[PDB]
């Protein structure tokens, strides 16, 4: 609630924005327009490029790798809007940016940005 | 006994007595001070390796035995993807059934057949005893059995923690024993953001217990033809490898051109690269991804020629999807994966670094 | 009792402590069936706007479609597509405008048929359902042009081809009948038939004027195409029931939604979609409040339920928010949709007892239009 | 707010859904996008059509006929938006009805709607209303 | 405090009164001058976005301009035009891509040019000011490319048309000093300045590095055009003010916005536009609030103003608002410009005493960017 | 004063001795009984009226004269448009300067000059009383201030209360005093949301004291030539009406073919219509605004010819902002609109409608 309180993360509900793994997300919950938690929504298209965030799952007391990907090709899908910055860098750090459209890479050229997902890749160091 | 049939493998492994001419053995062509790659110099460079012979050279550059097994049997998964076996067109379904085959290999050690393998087997006094303490008496009298039973030896002996060490610096790292320089972690985060994790890591998502950096599938990235190798290998100018389709069962003219996804573990020390050893440098192999993306002209030239990079031996089936990302990596992200690749070296070939670097 | 973003929650837990892999992907919306329910929002007439696609049993979204300036969505009747007439230009809401039907998939949701309508022919008006309308064949969707004089366009969704415009006379909304025939409501109080061959004028056909000049017929009359039932409400509460099953116009006994004494006490229908037809319970679905004669599309926070066939009032509903809009899954035990164009929320009630029993918040900027397909 | 209660017009705030000229008004009020009460905001075509409603003046008593017209070719405002329906008619009396899009005459064919104005076009006499 | 509606109200009425007759028209916006201010509202990335143009001291808004996905607005100093690069899409936010510049009469608000961008080269990205850039004489827009790697795009906005892309290192922003010079900040902690022909390499030289590679430079710095002023702040408060205005970097010494006892207390800048710098007071705005180093995008409260040659603090002030971006008219006894993307609402302050004047609210969807001309 | 001069006028109207061989006064053309427009059938029909000498014969149709005292004088507003004035091509100031130019048009009155006006005037004991009361002793010896003085009353009798009554049905109904038919009102409302308003509607917005259908501007609405008044005129077939650019000082091109929009006012008993009398049903002048609206085939055909309008008679300026609304106009709404223009009839004209 406090906006500027150190983020604290759940491991609970992924429609919300202190889910862990949603630590460095910018946009739309997936799951909240028709994709899951690491899938797109029927009619976007799946991007390839991605952001990373080391996120703290207080669930097994880890921090994962989570490298964000967008689902393109859609308007802003308006639902379950999130803004979260753990260990978000400027621009010049693309690699943990998170105002870029990560949109590459998805099918049909698709780069307007409708939501994104949050799959772990790695553990983190 | 598992103890046992690895260290009678140990044996065969690195047993001349097992080619025609007795010349070469497994360790001939997989060096163990080499990460079991071939340090020879053949026609085509180190591309491509000789065989028993002395003269017939092979079409595909002799893969790592590190970590290969770690790689699942080959088989169909239910996207209709195509994983892991052995060989780079998977046409073997493990390290048992791949055993057997340098052995008969006209092209490799060459032995005529099961028989004349056997015959060598029953003349060295410590295999009769060995095979028969694993497989029973007269085993080594049955050409099958015999034959059978060396490619388990020798399956069991690329199973041991000899040849999968884990001990790189990055497993070390994930172990949080030591930390990443600075561009080994750039490296890192380039690897996992990039589209090399979509082919270079054992999972889609979560994370892997023994990561190979693989995740065993067949990708045709669109190589050109080796031209030396290909000479060398004398299966003529109008040749295509068609990777996996060639092996026997895949009929799907989608496969042609698709070859295993390699492990990056010890690529350091491995070169040169890619299926036909086309590339001689870690670098090169890296760059060649900026073909698909970068709109520079400099993207579309092999920096060892100067030229094209080349036609597709096979312009069909190209993983275009996970290769045209979209982005072009500059030469601060190519550093940087050099540096993380080479913290995938095993300990023990560290040394070898040194030259490379 | 558990969320939906908390039992992904637990699923995702699950599937990391397991170490179980899984490709990210394009997922496939759940089959169409009787309780999914499309929600319009024409954005209070922003150049772009939203259809969200909507399991109405789970209350979740399961997809979304865009659409371009107050789109005309159709939902055809056995869930084998969904189409939307829509209207954009080259530079966001100016340049050069292009009418179009687009044809979905309902699973992929990807478009099957773009199909431009010659000389930008579409009526831009605050999305009135039928304004556009599918044939029973699904072959055909006919829409209306109010400029320069009412007339309706054929568009053949098979051939994906516009074919022509029919000229009309001075009358508004599409029912289609036949794969060739559509009935209108026309200034002169009477229904139009209008049958089209292939080539030539249309055969005009007027009922009798069932209604008087000071009598008001709302915007969003009710058409069950299956049952062939025209049902419409008037500023009053005073609904006509015409029959089109039987290839021309039956009129039915009319009927108050609401009692003499009731409008005595200023009852009054009001919202947008206001009334719901229910085809196999043969039933009326009203949305009524206390309100002055000329507050006719302000939001109501009651339902009224009736009889199609006596006018018995068979429930009343406090809905429990403002709501604009109402319309009904046509499956047997149906869900009563109510949407509130202010909260942009749809509230998913039992049709029978009035529950509510679930929502789907965050449904754009003003959700205005409810579809469902009529699949049994 | 309570907006099921009648109509109260005030001749006090034209931003305002319940200043007397907007008596049939449906979007936005031009006045807040950079119109003013009888002109359309720059960048916009003022459409010749109109849906016409007789107001009341509650400062003279007299009814006055205000015939919105539409300023069109942008997207909508999204400021003071307003729906008020005095007298409004269905759709099939579409001199009366205001969810038509009346950019009808205005400029470069726009029909997109942005904002409407509420200019007086005369004195009453309806008989619906 | 008579309001704006209220004295239009009044007027009409005795216009009315009088029998004063007034031929409806379209307006134009008043002459652009130093308190009129621009609001884009990105709309949290929809495909579709507004400007609205703004009198900042009647608290007005005099005008907007639709625009496209995340497109980069700018505003030529001297007030003789507005521009954005915008992107379309054929069907909403799918198909074929148009990427263009276009050009406005700042009083008509009518685009004088619309100019394609070929290969759809822009960078989508929450937008920031200095992406898209007008050189100083307002001939030439340049924009910035991210994909396939870092490249800057020329348009000849005299000319109408297209020039070319130049190739970069791996760097970002774009500063303009010149008809022909650009400065970029690069991945490596120096700055790049890119010197560019009609055609062939561009000559880039690097500044040193200026900064760590752990302290980080935020997205939106202020750069004042005319006074060659770079004023970026990092993540902690402490500003890196960079001088331009030799056509090389000379960098200034460092400021702490906060003082030693705030930084231990959790004070720290955060926001959108996070920094306003006023050019003739030499003045460095910063949006801070107490907060964990984590949570730099979020609203901030309170504005310090602090003297850029001393880095003394002038003023505290509690905005009153959760404030995302900031700015300032570049007049004297300038207005500070306080916009709350949560709100929707420009709030608008004398910068001096930090009081709020008035305000202007439903501001779109999402509205972040604030720019104003530097016109004297 | 006001009234000795507007009576004075009253006997001038109608006196055929301003005309050449007597044959003819103002209200020959200007006959009272048809609400000051021509009743007398000549060789174009009643398209143009028939001068003195019994074969001339005008090239336009003689517009009423009614409400004409409430048109302002001719002036460039500060928009650019051109307002006010008299006669179709606003070629005269005001009433006044009108006065005097059918007495002396060969093809109307054909006086030959003022001092045959004046010695007119001389011959009748009244006029020498009359006007000298009025204009003071010897007026008449002047032909200069006989004729201005003729000119003057006439205007005069022209801005009485008998030419602009305001007694129409329309002007009972806006006091309120009674109510328009339910057609009449849908009429009503048709003519001020569709683009008649936008020209015959005295402003652009309030309410008008004094409403008499137009604004006063000049519009070229691209109507084709009366081929047979054309013929009757014998300007020729080589001719060119120009309409406003015909009158001196008025060089601009955009008013080439543009023409002062008639007061409305007792339009149902003034036919034919347009400057040119082209039209003979008022449905059809309704009529030939949906050429600019419907794709229809029948809204090309003058529906009294059978045949295609006509190519304009000037093709250019013509007035398509206003022209092309997007809208046709359907039988049902042409009905109304008759009906709503039938109560614009003065009272005294009401038992002309059939
Ligand atoms: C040089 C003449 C060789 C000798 C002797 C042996 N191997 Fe080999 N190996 C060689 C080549 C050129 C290739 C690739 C050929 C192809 O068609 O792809 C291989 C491959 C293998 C593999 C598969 C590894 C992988 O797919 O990643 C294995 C497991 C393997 N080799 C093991 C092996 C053993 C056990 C040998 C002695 C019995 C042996 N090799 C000899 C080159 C040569
Ligand atoms: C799937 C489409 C892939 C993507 C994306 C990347 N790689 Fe790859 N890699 C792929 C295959 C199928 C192969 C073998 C190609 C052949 O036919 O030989 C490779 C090979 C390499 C190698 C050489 C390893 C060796 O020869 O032993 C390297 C060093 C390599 N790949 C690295 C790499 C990087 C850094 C990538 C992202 C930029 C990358 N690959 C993407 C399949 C795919
Ligand atoms: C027929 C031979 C006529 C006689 C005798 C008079 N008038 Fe006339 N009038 C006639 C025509 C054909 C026209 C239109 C001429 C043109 O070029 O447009 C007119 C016009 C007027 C007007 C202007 C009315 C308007 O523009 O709305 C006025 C005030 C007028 N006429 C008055 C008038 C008087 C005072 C006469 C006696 C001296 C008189 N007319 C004679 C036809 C004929
Ligand atoms: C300005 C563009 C106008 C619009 C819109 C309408 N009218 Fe008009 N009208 C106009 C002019 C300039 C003229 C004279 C044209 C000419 O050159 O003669 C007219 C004429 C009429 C008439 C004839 C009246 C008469 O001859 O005394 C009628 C009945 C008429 N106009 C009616 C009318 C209606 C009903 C309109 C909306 C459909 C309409 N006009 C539009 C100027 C303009
Ligand atoms: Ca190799
Ligand atoms: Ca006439
Ligand atoms: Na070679
Ligand atoms: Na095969």
């Amino acid at each position: 609630t406090d906006p500027r309180a150190k983020w604290v993360p759940q491991d609970n509900d992924i429609q919300a924005c202190d889910y862990w793994r949603h630590c460095s997300i910018d946009g739309n919950i997936c799951d909240c327009s028709g994709g899951s938690l690491t899938n797109c929504p029927p009619g976007t298209k799946l991007a390839t490029a991605s952001w990373v965030a080391s996120c703290y799952n207080p669930t097994d007391g880890q921090s994962y790798l989570i490298a964000y990907r967008d689902c393109c090709g859609y308007n802003v899908s308006g639902r379950c809007p999130c803004l979260n910055t753990e260990g978000e860098l400027p621009v010049y750090r693309p690699e943990f940016a998170n105002d870029i459209i990560w949109c590459f890479g998805a099918e049909d050229d698709a780069m307007t940005y409708h939501c994104t997902i949050s799959p772990i890749v790695g553990k983190a160091s | 006994a598992d103890d046992a049939l690895a260290a009678l493998g140990a044996q065969l492994f690195v047993d001349p007595a097992l080619s025609r001419n007795a010349t070469q053995s497994c360790a001939t062509c997989h060096d163990p001070a080499r990460a079991f790659t071939d340090p020879r110099e053949g026609k085509a460079g180190l591309a491509v390796s000789v065989g028993d012979d002395g003269q017939s050279h092979g079409d595909r550059n002799t893969p790592t035995l590190g970590y290969a097994a770690l790689v699942p049997a080959f088989h169909r998964d239910a996207n209709g993807k195509y994983k892991g076996g052995q060989f780079w067109d998977g046409r073997a379904d493990d390290l048992k059934q791949q055993a057997g085959q340098p052995m008969l290999n006209p092209v490799e050690m060459a032995m005529p057949d099961r028989a004349a393998v056997a015959a060598r087997l029953r003349d060295d006094p410590a295999y009769r005893t060995g095979f028969e303490a694993l497989f029973g008496k007269g085993v080594l009298d049955d050409p099958e059995r015999a034959f059978d039973a060396a490619a388990e030896a020798l399956a069991a002996y690329q199973a041991t923690g000899e040849f999968s060490p884990f001990d790189s610096k990055y497993d070390r790292v994930m172990r949080g024993e030591e930390k990443f320089t600075p561009l080994e972690e750039f490296g890192y985060t380039v690897f996992i953001t990039w589209n090399c994790r979509l082919c270079h890591m054992q999972r889609k998502q979560g994370v892997a217990e023994r990561e190979t950096f693989t995740n065993f599938e067949y990708h045709n990235i669109g190589l050109p033809v080796n031209e030396t190798a290909r000479e060398a290998s004398g299966l003529g100018a109008d040749h295509v490898d068609h990777g996996l389709l060639a092996r026997p069962g895949i009929e799907d003219p989608a496969q042609s051109g698709r070859f295993k996804v390699p492990s990056l573990r010890n690529v350091a020390v491995t070169g040169p690269y890619m299926h036909n050893g086309v590339f001689t440098d870690l670098r090169t192999a890296i760059l060649f991804y900026n073909k698909y993306t970068s709109r520079r002209p400099e993207a579309k030239i092999n920096p060892e020629t100067g030229a094209p990079w080349g036609e597709p031996e096979v312009a069909r089936n190209l993983s275009l999807a996970e290769l045209q990302s979209g982005l072009m990596l500059d030469d601060g992200r190519v550093d940087a994966l050099v540096a993380f690749l080479e913290t995938l070296t095993d300990r023990r070939y560290e040394p070898l670094l040194e030259e490379s670097r | 009792q558990e969320t939906q973003g908390q039992a992904a929650a637990r699923a995702a837990a699950a599937d990391l402590a397991a170490g179980q892999d899984d490709e990210p992907r394009i997922l496939e919306a759940p089959a169409p069936d009787a309780r999914r329910v499309y929600v319009n929002d024409p954005a209070h007439f922003a150049a772009v706007t939203q259809q969200f696609v909507i399991d109405g049993e789970a209350g979740r979204v399961i997809g979304m479609i865009d659409g371009g300036f107050l789109p005309n969505p159709v939902v055809a009747d056995d869930g084998s597509f969904i189409a939307h007439a829509s209207t954009v230009f080259s530079r966001i809401a100016r340049g050069e405008r292009t009418d179009y039907v687009e044809v979905f998939d309902p699973v992929t949701l990807l478009p099957t048929a773009d199909i431009e309508l010659p000389d930008a022919p579409r009526f831009l008006v605050g999305t009135y359902p039928w304004m556009t309308s599918l044939t029973p064949d699904g072959k055909t969707l006919l829409f209306y042009q109010f400029s320069p004089a009412p007339a309706v366009g054929v568009v053949d969704l098979e051939g994906k081809a516009f074919k022509r415009m029919l000229d009309v006379p001075d009358c508004y909304h599409i029912f289609p009948t036949a794969p060739d025939t559509f009935f209108m409501h026309c200034r002169d109080g009477s229904l139009a038939k209008v049958a089209f061959g292939t080539e030539g004028t249309p055969e005009i056909t007027h009922t009798e004027v069932f209604h008087p000049e000071d009598e008001f017929l709302i915007n969003h009359p009710a058409y069950s195409q299956k049952a062939g039932r025209l049902v419409w409400p008037t500023y009053t509460g005073k609904i006509h029931q015409i029959d089109l099953s039987s290839g021309d116009a039956k009129f039915l006994p009319a009927v108050e939604a609401l009692t003499e004494a009731e409008r005595a006490d200023g009852w009054r229908p009001g919202g947008w979609q206001q009334v719901a037809y229910h085809r196999a319970l043969d039933r009326i679905y009203l949305l009524v409040d206390q309100r002055d004669e000329w507050r006719h599309k302000t939001a109501s926070r009651f339902v009224v339920v009736l009889d199609a066939k006596t006018g018995e009032r068979l429930a009343k509903f406090e809905m429990g928010h403002e709501i604009d809009s109402i319309n009904v899954s046509q499956d047997e035990k149906p869900l009563l949709y109510a949407l509130s164009t202010g909260d942009k929320t749809l509230y998913i009630h039992d049709a029978e007892s009035g529950e509510e029993l679930r929502s789907v918040n965050q449904l754009g900027h003003g959700p205005q239009v409810i579809t469902t397909a009529d699949m049994g």
